[PDB]
């Protein structure tokens, strides 16, 4: 839907999870 | 999973457990894409080898959870299927090529801070993140070792692996319609999903609009977590113009 | 191993 993927917990409130920047580093 | 960890509340809100009504049990991971439709793995519901083929009536469906043994009262729902569509060239004789599945819910479950859904993947997104050494994230209730099981549901990020390498660490026929993830013997970090962890979602977050998609299922592996060997994922993006056409015409 | 969910959904 259009609002699919965005955590209620983390994306809609821009709260990042514990481990989420290890993907973004590996996103070269 | 092997070498995970626990997940954090809400952390995999699109998380499915396929739960069996007689006895009750766990029989697989699954994902939630909309407010009525289910993606798993085919062998989850189907593999003859098992004498595995379930219906509709033998299975719910159960969404939001976090403890896998607990019913989180307030917290979960529990859903009926009306329909399960395997796909058509799913190939349960050899190698699992294929390997997807989806269920429709007899009405549709209500998103909460716990409960929402992933996105599938476009062709671009697909193809800018499907790349050697690009991490994904893998979830489920699945066994812990290869040889128990965990109370809350467990989390392992794991880089996507070079074509070449997966196929040169098994004697199975690999498919176009497969990924492998998983570290190399010299990387030193581990992880792996295992057996209770079929059906369960494979998950980027995009770098461009900052949204997670699904681009495996887990599907197979020889072992858990086994040195020189890697998970084999089904491969979304190749199969969505059959996940499309079946929610056109059964939506 | 698992609790016991509502009868409800298992009618
Ligand atoms: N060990 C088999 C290898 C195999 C592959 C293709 C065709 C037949 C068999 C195998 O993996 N299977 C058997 C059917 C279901 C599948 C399975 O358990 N998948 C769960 C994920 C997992 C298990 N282990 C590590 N990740
Ligand atoms: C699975 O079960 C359905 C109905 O129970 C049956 O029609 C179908 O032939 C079975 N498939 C296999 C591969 O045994
Ligand atoms: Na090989
Ligand atoms: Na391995």
């Amino acid at each position: 839907e259009a609002d699919c993927g965005l955590r209620p917990l983390f994306e809609k409130k821009s709260l990042e999870d514990k481990t989420e920047r290890e993907l973004l580093e590996s996103y070269i | 999973i092997v070498e995970g960890s626990d997940a954090e509340i809400g952390m995999s809100p699109w998380q499915v457990m396929l739960f069996r009504k007689s006895p009750q049990e766990l029989l697989c991971g699954a994902s939630l894409i909309s407010d009525r439709w289910v993606l798993t793995a085919a062998h989850c519901l189907l593999y003859p080898p098992w004498d595995k083929n379930f219906t509709e009536n033998d299975l719910l469906v159960r969404i939001g959870k976090h403890s896998r043994t607990r019913y989180e009262r307030n917290i979960e729902k529990i859903s009926m299927l009306e329909k399960i569509y395997i796909h058509p060239r799913y190939n349960w004789r050899e190698n699992l090529d294929r390997d997807i599945a989806l269920m429709k819910l007899k009405k549709p479950v209500a998103f909460s801070d716990y409960i929402h859904p992933v996105c599938l993947p476009d062709r671009e997104t697909a193809a800018s993140l499907l790349q050697a050494g690009y991490k994904g994230r893998v979830t489920g209730w699945g066994n812990l070792k290869e040889t128990g099981q965990p109370s809350v549901l467990q989390v392992v990020n794991l880089p996507i692996v070079e074509r070449p390498v997966c196929k040169d660490s098994t004697r199975i026929r690999i498919t176009d319609n497969m990924f492998c993830a998983g570290y190399k013997p010299d990387e030193g970090k581990r992880g792996d999903a295992c057996e209770g962890d079929s059906g369960g979602p494979f998950v980027m977050k995009s770098p461009f609009n900052n949204r997670w998609y699904q681009m495996g299922i887990v599907s197979w592996g020889e072992g858990c977590d086994r040195d020189g060997k890697y998970g084999f994922y089904t491969h979304v993006f190749r199969l969505k113009k059959w996940i499309q056409k079946v929610i056109d015409q059964f939506g | 191993d698992f609790e016991e969910i509502p009868e409800e959904y298992l009618q």
